[PDB]
RNA sequence: UUAACCAUUGUAGGCCUAAAAGCAGCCACCAAUAAAGAAAGCGUUCAAGCUCAACAUAAAAUCAAAAUUCCAUAAUUUA
């Protein structure tokens, strides 16, 4: 496999391995759309991060409450 | 109220009687509160304990009849206790297909708090500083009004 | 009954993992291993494969497989075979954001795992999660 | 129970009673131990029938009967 | 000594009694209402809004996932399953476009939420599973039935 | 708080573990979804699997009065 670093990120070395399917190469910047590079690569988003208007803030706010029964649920 | 008529079987809802008009005290949560009744029925008020018992004596259920929890307690009290005495002739345990009672002389009891089936004998009464006491009237009804000059020996 | 195994198609007949697991609930191995074998000629030997077999209680098989897994992937893509012994804090390879964005794009593509989202958000969570899971840190770039 | 029929009108005035009934009969869990019965979602004052295979039908409308008594009628004959 | 326990009964409080008690106290004030299930109403107010049709079928106990996959089915027919918890469902109606739908939308039961006229799209997804009760669709935002819908689904 | 109902998909996630998949150890601890804890008690040749929390849908609101033979009798309301 590749151990390049200078192809490993000028070439598409993860995207296909099989052996029908040859490493394609990495197109400019500019020839994909800004979403493809623009999504939250960071932590993952608290509740401080998170928009109350937005559902993933109250999503993980609901898994943040099942925390805590889970928390005293082990403790019983 | 609904009733199933009896293979095809169809259930009709009929309409019942209303209440007396002109409640005593309006604004009453409860109909015990509306009717000023918190402290003044006992056990031997049949008549206002009918009202929310079932046919065969079953208690009815709370939501229904729309008194807060503490007439609840107060009132299933007072129905058992004249279930007990024999004071419902008509709300007697329903006879399945058949069946028939024990046919055995029974004794006449009043202000039972508890069954007899379940109660022991006490064999030993005690001495004047180990005197056993033995359990007369129901708790819930304390609140009670009482006419006598000291409150009333709920342990005998 | 749904029953889910990740086992590598190089080999199809581990033995205890799979045979006899199915075979409690009543079901024939060798057909089990044969089906497989077909999935393995198609996909690379030695990957590690998702799959979705429901075994009813008529004695049936329904095998469903999907994209090969992206936490053995990324294992790989790091250079390690076998992770620290905790992988919370213990890291050992870091991948570059561009080489996580080209995998994701070829995830996007089985009628499984919920590969049809149109924001790729939900993809790069999930193997930024499955990172985590390993001990391999996702930096931007290196 | 090799059929059973349940209908109701959403748009006229839609009794709350056979509606949530009819969840429950076409329920994947229900159809499944009932294995033989058709069901059929007649969906357009209710009336349900159900037939049976013997000559057994049962016609039930749920606007004087709560969810719970069709249950355990319909239940019951399920036994025969 | 006998005197002293006097003395000890004496020590009790003596409290006065309250005229009423509070489960049989006059209708009192009560705390203000608050919505807590604000951020739900945009969700719900963008998509009824967005589609004026709204094919009605009780969930038959479908799993989350299949539902992400029914999106996508829907996608192909361009249509989206856009749905929310029904506890703050009830309260659409009191702060969204319409105040009539609530006895409606009675239960919880899967919004199928199109905006464009495709009859045959929306039929198909009548299709795949009729057994559930299936309310109908309606259109134009207008109360319809099951076969209401398919007198208007035109 | 505490009464009914249900439980999808990624990833059997990395760890000496033959294998341990929430649930031997061991990890950090994210996603989609309307709602799923990278798991809370169960089950565990290992897993399948039982439920609790998820979402929907119920309905509530500060402690009391050992060996001879039981041992006054009784008793809840007229100021
Ligand atoms: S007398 Fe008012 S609630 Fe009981």
């Amino acid at each position: 496999v590749c151990t390049d670093p200078t192809q490993l990120t000028t070439h598409a070395m993860g995207v296909n391995i099989y052996k029908e399917g040859q490493d394609v190469a990495l197109k400019a910047d500019s020839e994909y759309p800004t979403w493809l590079f623009q999504v939250n690569l960071g932590p993952p988003k608290k509740l401080e991060e998170l928009e109350p208007e937005s559902r993933e803030y109250w999503r993980l706010l609901r898994k943040q409450n099942i925390w805590r029964h889970n928390r005293l649920s082990k403790n019983k | 109220l609904r009733e199933v008529v009896k293979t095809v079987i169809e259930g009709r809802i009929t309409e019942t009687p209303k209440a007396t008009p002109d409640p005593p005290n309006p604004s009453g949560q409860c109909p015990i509160c509306r009717w000023n009744l918190k402290h003044k029925y006992t056990y031997e008020d049949v008549l206002l304990l009918s009202q929310f018992i079932r046919p065969y004596g079953g208690m009815l259920p709370r939501r229904v009849t729309g008194l807060c929890r503490e007439e609840h307690r107060k009132i299933e009290e007072c129905v058992k206790m004249a279930h007990r005495a024999g004071l419902l002739p008509n709300h007697r345990p329903q006879l399945p297909e058949g069946c028939l009672p024990k046919d055995k002389p029974k004794l006449n009891r009043y202000l039972t708090r508890w069954a007899p089936k379940s109660v022991k004998p006490i064999y030993k009464k005690g001495h004047r500083w180990n005197k056993v006491g033995m359990a007369v009237g129901s708790p819930l009804l304390k609140d009670n009004v009482c006419y006598s000059r000291r409150p009333l020996k709920m342990m005998h | 009954g749904v029953i889910r195994s990740i086992v590598r198609a190089g080999q199809a007949i581990p033995g205890p993992p799979l045979g006899p697991i199915l075979g409690q609930r009543g079901v024939s191995i060798n057909q089990f291993c044969k089906e497989f074998n077909e999935k393995t000629k198609d996909i690379k030997e030695g990957i590690p494969l998702p799959t979705k077999i429901f075994i009813k209680p008529d004695r049936t098989f329904e095998l469903k497989i999907g994209q090969p897994t992206v936490s053995y992937f990324l294992k790989a893509a790091a250079g390690i075979e076998k992770g620290a012994r905790h992988t919370g804090k213990e890291v050992a390879g870091l991948v570059s954001l561009k080489h996580v964005y080209e995998i994701a794009c070829v995830k996007a593509k089985d009628d499984a795992f919920a590969m049809q989202d149109v924001p790729l958000s939900s993809v790069v969570r999930s193997i930024i999660g499955s990172a985590r899971s390993l001990g391999i840190r996702v930096v931007k770039d290196l | 129970v090799k059929l059973v029929r349940v209908q109701f009108c959403p748009f006229e005035k839609n009794v709350e009673s056979t509606r949530t009934f009819l969840q429950t009969v076409s329920s994947e869990k229900v159809r499944a131990t009932n294995l033989n019965c058709s069901v059929i979602a007649d969906v357009r004052e209710p009336c349900v029938d159900v037939l049976f295979g013997d000559g057994y039908r049962l016609i039930m409308r749920g606007a004087h009967l709560t969810t719970q008594e069709m249950l355990s009628a319909l239940a019951s004959h399920i036994r025969d | 000594h006998f005197q002293r326990q006097k003395l000890m009964a004496i020590t009790e409080y003596i409290p006065p009694k309250p005229a009423i008690n509070p489960r049989c106290l006059p209708p009192p004030p009560k705390p203000p209402k608050e919505e807590s299930v604000r951020l739900l109403r945009q969700d719900i107010v963008a998509v009824f809004r967005d589609n004026r049709m709204i094919a009605v079928c009780q969930n038959v106990a479908l799993s989350a996932e299949d539902k992400l996959l029914l999106r996508h089915q829907l996608r192909k027919h361009k249509i989206f399953i856009k749905v929310f918890p029904s506890q703050v469902l009830k309260p659409f109606l009191e702060n969204s476009k319409y105040r009539n739908l609530l006895p409606l939308f009675v239960g919880h039961n899967l919004l199928l939420v199109s905006e464009e006229p495709k009859v045959k799209e929306m039929v198909r997804v009548l299709k795949s599973v009729p057994f559930l009760p299936l309310l109908g669709g309606c259109v134009d935002d207008t109360i319809l039935s099951r076969q209401g819908l398919v007198d208007y689904a035109k």
